[PDB]
């Protein structure tokens, strides 16, 4: 099942938008004043009130965290879930094994929404992309704030509390066991051998 | 006074103080600035037309209105162009009488009722016919005349008249360049204001060398321009245009850093960083430890450093599973209130 | 808990109730009882703790902390007793029960 | 995504139409006609943007 | 409170604007020109309105 949890946050440019950089729109947009001041704050004040919701429940553990390891989970081959532990940079966990596939299909046609670079769309000797072609009418899209490491940091933490038992401190009690106490809860299971 | 660099931000947003927050900053220059002409190939022709007036006065009363008043074009009453190009001007004759005695009189043009001016028609301008006249004739707007001593009492004196038709064959030329065989121009490397292939604008352009075959223009999907070819060869160039928005941080009535997107220094500021989609400009330290701002995916503290946003920390404990081990219970308990 | 209502400009404020814990304690567990070594017997609630500290055996809930005694109508027969049981003769049952 | 997408494609293709007015680019009406006639053909764009 | 507020205040903001006519009051309008005229005029900050 999917779920949508966050969109994308947008800023505009008023005196850039309405006329391109003409020095003699500002002098009519003057009569204007409180025409476009009320847009640029209406837009970036939902654009912060989004990232003070979306960053509060993103939590992390780290106890949890160190039990998500593949040796940890029976005989049970979920290895294709389970975050990737070293990327050979400073990154504690990269995407799993599944969101590259997801991300192979859609977001590489998407073109304009997605971590675009703006230091590249001032220095010509090419063709302007899509994405540089509206930065020069004054659309500007802001980065999010789930990137892939903290995305990667509050799932790792949920895929790994299922072996968490209540045992002392840091036990992990084994996988083929935290099923038997998530059966007794439909009935009674009064069979000795598993 | 406009002056300071934080001086402007209150000059461009007409408000005697500022709060503290995001503002959108991007400040342009009125100059002078050189042009460049790019066509589709034709042979050069020029005409030259002037328009003279002279004037006698002093008959009763000098003060109401001028004695005599004469108008005509090259000599003639009227003349029009089976050329390519033309250019218009205007000439006021005050070696009259040898002694410059036309100081106090001023005659100029006025504004009549034709869809253009008479000063801008040496600009690119595109036509059919004009024929130009002195004389009334049937369907033709026209540009009155007027004299005045010391802007006191004004006057109509006379007129001239112009016709037209909408086409695409002539065109005006601010001057006769002579000694060239097609009239073409291009400046290179800081901003312009272009008329390429009947596009308007402003930007710097830049020679480039890419492998494409097909049109000479290609246009964003908003009309502007983004790069033309020059038909005899190959190459392409691009056009940019040569002023970026940008987006300043005020806090305490003062400039704290901006977020750019050129490699350069910025309004007082001299440090630079460079994050992953856009540059970052501030003259603060590196030790600060608190955070007074946030934005997307960091927070610029007081002085204007950059302290990236941490995690909240939170620990859980499973539930409890059937086993021959050492399980921990709650013994003693404790209450919150929660709105 | 429990719940408070309260008005606030065109709407309502809520003031819930809720526990926290302060202080855990260690148990020994256990996990049925397997007498002559062929009848066993579980627990049938499955929100019991069979347990025992220093040779006496005690039974409490898995949310508190709230001992007491074990009686009969808590056991049921779950008979080819698992391994990890706790060896104990017919003779002496009624020293756990 | 596609929906997205979209939404920004409409809005950045609304500057093309111009109206009542002589072009839809203001460098072409500050061109033509002087400072007295031009102020009357700006607006009309300002307010429909 | 903050979002209800700017709601009538940028609806009530929109009486100051005025459309491609003389001026954004009508009793000016009816002062000048004369009653077969002005009706040329009132419409068209009817429509707007
Ligand atoms: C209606 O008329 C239209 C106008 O003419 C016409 O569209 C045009 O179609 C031609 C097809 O011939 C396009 O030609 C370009 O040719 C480039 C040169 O390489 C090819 O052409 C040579 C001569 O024909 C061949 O000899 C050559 O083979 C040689 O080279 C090979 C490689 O070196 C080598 O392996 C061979 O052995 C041999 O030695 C080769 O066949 C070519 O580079 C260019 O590439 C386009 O396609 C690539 C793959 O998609 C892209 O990587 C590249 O960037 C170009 O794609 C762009 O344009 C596409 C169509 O518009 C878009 O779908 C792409 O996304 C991309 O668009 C981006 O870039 C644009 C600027 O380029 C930009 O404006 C966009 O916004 C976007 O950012 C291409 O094949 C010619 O380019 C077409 N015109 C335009 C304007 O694109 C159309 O076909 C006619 N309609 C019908 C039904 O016929
Ligand atoms: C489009 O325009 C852009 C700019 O507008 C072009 O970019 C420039 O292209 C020039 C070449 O056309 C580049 O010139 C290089 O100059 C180097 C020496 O310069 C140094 O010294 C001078 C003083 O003499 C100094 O002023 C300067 O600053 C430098 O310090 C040359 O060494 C170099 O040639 C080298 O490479 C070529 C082939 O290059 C291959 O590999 C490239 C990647 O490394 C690749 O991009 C190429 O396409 C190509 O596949 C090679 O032939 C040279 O010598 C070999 O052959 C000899 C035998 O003849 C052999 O003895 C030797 O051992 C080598 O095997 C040499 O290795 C360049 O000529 C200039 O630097 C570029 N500018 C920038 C900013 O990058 C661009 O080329 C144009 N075209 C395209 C398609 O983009
Ligand atoms: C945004 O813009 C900023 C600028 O504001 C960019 O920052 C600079 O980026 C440069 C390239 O990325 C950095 O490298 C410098 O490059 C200079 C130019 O060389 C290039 O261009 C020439 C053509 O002009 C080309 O031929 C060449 O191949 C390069 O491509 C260099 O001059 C400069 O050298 C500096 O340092 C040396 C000594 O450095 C050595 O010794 C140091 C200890 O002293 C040691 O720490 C170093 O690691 C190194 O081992 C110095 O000799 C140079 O010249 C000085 O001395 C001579 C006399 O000796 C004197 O005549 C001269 O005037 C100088 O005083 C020179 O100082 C670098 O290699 C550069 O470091 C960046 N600048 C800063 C402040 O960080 C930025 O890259 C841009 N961003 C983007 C994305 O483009
Ligand atoms: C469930 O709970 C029950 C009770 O609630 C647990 O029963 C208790 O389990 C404890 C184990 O943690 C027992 O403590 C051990 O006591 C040993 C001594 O007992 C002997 O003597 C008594 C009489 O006094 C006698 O009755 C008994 O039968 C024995 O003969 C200690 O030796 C032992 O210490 C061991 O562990 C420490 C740990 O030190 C650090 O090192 C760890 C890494 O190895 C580190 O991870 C730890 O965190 C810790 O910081 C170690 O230092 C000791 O080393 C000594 O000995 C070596 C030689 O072997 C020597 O070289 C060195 O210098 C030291 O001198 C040693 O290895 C325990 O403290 C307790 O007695 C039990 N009580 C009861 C009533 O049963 C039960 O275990 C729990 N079950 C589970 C699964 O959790
Ligand atoms: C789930 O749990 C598993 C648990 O196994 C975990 O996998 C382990 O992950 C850790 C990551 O921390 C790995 O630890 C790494 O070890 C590296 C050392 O191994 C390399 O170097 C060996 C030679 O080093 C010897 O000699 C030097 C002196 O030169 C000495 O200091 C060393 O201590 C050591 O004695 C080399 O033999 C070894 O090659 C083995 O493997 C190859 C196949 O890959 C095989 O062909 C060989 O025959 C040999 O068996 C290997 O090349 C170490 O480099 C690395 O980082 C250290 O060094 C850097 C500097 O480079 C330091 O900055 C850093 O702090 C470290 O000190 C790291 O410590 C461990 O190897 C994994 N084990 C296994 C079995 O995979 C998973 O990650 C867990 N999963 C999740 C999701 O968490
Ligand atoms: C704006 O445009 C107007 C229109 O052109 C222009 O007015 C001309 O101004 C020039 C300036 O000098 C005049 O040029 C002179 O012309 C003399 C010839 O004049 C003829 O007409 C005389 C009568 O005209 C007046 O009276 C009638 C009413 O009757 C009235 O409607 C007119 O408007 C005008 O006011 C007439 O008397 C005269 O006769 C002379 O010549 C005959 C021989 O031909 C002789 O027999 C007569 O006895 C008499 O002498 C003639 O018919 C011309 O003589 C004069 O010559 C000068 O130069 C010579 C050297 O070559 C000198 O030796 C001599 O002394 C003179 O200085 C001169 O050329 C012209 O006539 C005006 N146009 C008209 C229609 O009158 C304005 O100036 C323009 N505005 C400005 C600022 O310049
Ligand atoms: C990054 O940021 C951190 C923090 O922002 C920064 O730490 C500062 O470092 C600077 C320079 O190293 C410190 O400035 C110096 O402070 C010296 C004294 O500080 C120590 O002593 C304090 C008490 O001393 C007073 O009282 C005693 C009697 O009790 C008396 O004898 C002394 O003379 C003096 O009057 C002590 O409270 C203080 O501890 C701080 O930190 C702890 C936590 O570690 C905290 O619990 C305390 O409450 C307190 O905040 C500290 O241990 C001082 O002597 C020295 O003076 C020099 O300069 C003057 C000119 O100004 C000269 O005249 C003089 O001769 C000396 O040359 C100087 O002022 C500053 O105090 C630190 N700030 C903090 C909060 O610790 C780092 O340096 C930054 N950079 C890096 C790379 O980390
Ligand atoms: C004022 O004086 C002027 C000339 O002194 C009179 O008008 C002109 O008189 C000259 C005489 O040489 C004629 O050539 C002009 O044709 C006359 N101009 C006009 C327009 O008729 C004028 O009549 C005098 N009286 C006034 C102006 O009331």
């Amino acid at each position: 099942e999917y779920l949508q949890i966050t969109s994308t946050p947008i800023v505009v440019d008023c005196a850039t938008y309405v006329c391109n950089g003409n020095p003699r729109c500002k002098n009519l947009l003057k009569q204007y004043t409180s025409a476009c001041k009320t847009i640029e704050d209406a837009l970036r004040l939902s654009a912060h009130l989004e990232t003070n919701d979306v960053s509060s429940m993103l939590t992390f553990d780290s106890n949890a965290f160190s039990l998500a390891n593949v040796t940890s989970f029976g005989d049970y081959n979920l290895s294709s879930v389970l975050p990737q532990r070293n990327i050979r940079s400073s990154r504690i966990a990269g995407r799993s094994a599944l969101e590259d596939l997801l991300f192979s299909k859609v977001v590489t046609s998407g073109l304009g929404t997605v971590d675009v670079d703006y230091k590249s769309c001032t220095k010509g000797l090419s063709i302007a992309d899509l994405a540089c072609a509206q930065y020069y009418n004054g659309i500007m899209v802001l980065p999010g704030v789930a990137d892939a490491e903290r995305m990667a940091m509050y799932t790792g933490s949920l895929i790994g509390g299922m072996v968490l038992g209540g045992l002392t401190s840091a036990a992990a009690i084994p996988f083929s066991l935290a099923l038997q106490a998530r059966l007794n809860y439909v009935a009674l299971q009064t069979d000795v051998l598993q | 006074y406009c002056d300071s660099p934080f001086e402007k931000l209150q000059c461009e947003h007409l408000q005697f103080g500022l709060q503290d927050g995001f503002y959108s900053a991007n400040f342009l220059d009125d100059n002078v600035l050189p042009e460049t002409y790019v066509a589709l190939p034709i042979y050069y022709q020029h005409t030259d037309i002037n328009f003279t007036a002279t004037a006698s006065f002093g008959g009763s009363c000098y003060v109401c209105k001028p004695h005599q008043v004469n108008i005509s074009l090259n000599g003639n009453t009227s003349v029009c162009v089976r050329t390519s190009h033309f250019s218009i001007r205007y000439i006021y004759n005050r070696v009259k009488s040898g002694s410059p005695g036309d100081s106090s009189w001023h005659i100029y043009l006025k504004s009549g009722t034709c869809p253009f001016s008479f000063s801008k028609l040496n600009n690119f301008q595109k036509f059919k016919t004009i024929c130009f006249s002195t004389v009334e004739v049937p369907g033709s707007c026209n540009f009155p005349l007027e004299a005045t001593w010391h802007y006191t009492s004004y006057t109509i004196v006379g007129a001239l008249y112009v016709t037209w038709s909408e086409g695409n064959s002539i065109t005006g030329v601010p001057y006769p360049v002579s000694g060239i065989r097609e009239f073409s121009n291009l400046v290179l490397n800081n901003c312009t204001k272009y008329n390429i292939y009947d596009y308007v604008g402003t930007g710097i352009i830049r020679s480039s060398n890419q492998s494409l075959a097909g049109g000479i223009t290609y246009v964003s999907n908003s009309g502007n321009l983004l790069g033309f070819k020059n038909v005899s060869t190959g190459n392409i160039f691009i056009v940019t245009p040569c002023n970026q928005p940008d987006q300043v941080a005020v806090y305490q009535q003062s400039i704290i850093g901006a977020m750019t997107a050129v490699n350069e220094s910025r309004y007082g500021l001299q440090n630079l960083l460079q994050l992953p989609n856009f540059y970052y400009v501030s003259n603060g330290g590196n030790n600060c430890t608190t955070a007074v701002m946030t934005y997307s995916n960091f927070g610029i503290c007081a002085d204007g450093s950059l302290i990236p946003v941490r995690p909240r920390n939170s620990s859980d404990n499973g539930i409890s599973a059937i086993i021959t081990a050492n399980l921990s219970i709650p013994s003693n308990w404790t209450t919150s209130v929660q709105v | 808990i429990f719940s408070i209502v309260n008005s606030a400009p065109d709407g309502l404020l809520f003031l819930h109730t809720v526990l926290l814990p302060t202080d855990y304690k260690n148990v020994k567990a256990w996990s049925g009882i397997c007498v002559d070594g062929i009848y066993g017997y579980v627990l049938r609630q499955p929100n019991l703790v069979l347990y025992s500290d220093n040779g006496v055996f005690r039974v409490t809930s898995r949310v508190m902390f709230q001992p007491r005694l074990p009686v009969l109508s808590d056991f049921v027969q779950i008979y080819n007793c698992n391994v990890t049981f706790v060896n104990i003769s017919r003779v002496e049952l009624h020293t756990v029960i | 995504v596609n929906q997205q997408g979209s939404a920004l494609n409409h809005l950045t293709s609304q500057l093309r139409h111009n109206f009542q007015a002589i072009s839809n680019s203001i460098q072409a009406i500050y061109d033509r006609l002087d400072s007295i006639q031009a102020d009357q053909q700006v607006d009309r764009l300002i307010t429909g943007r």
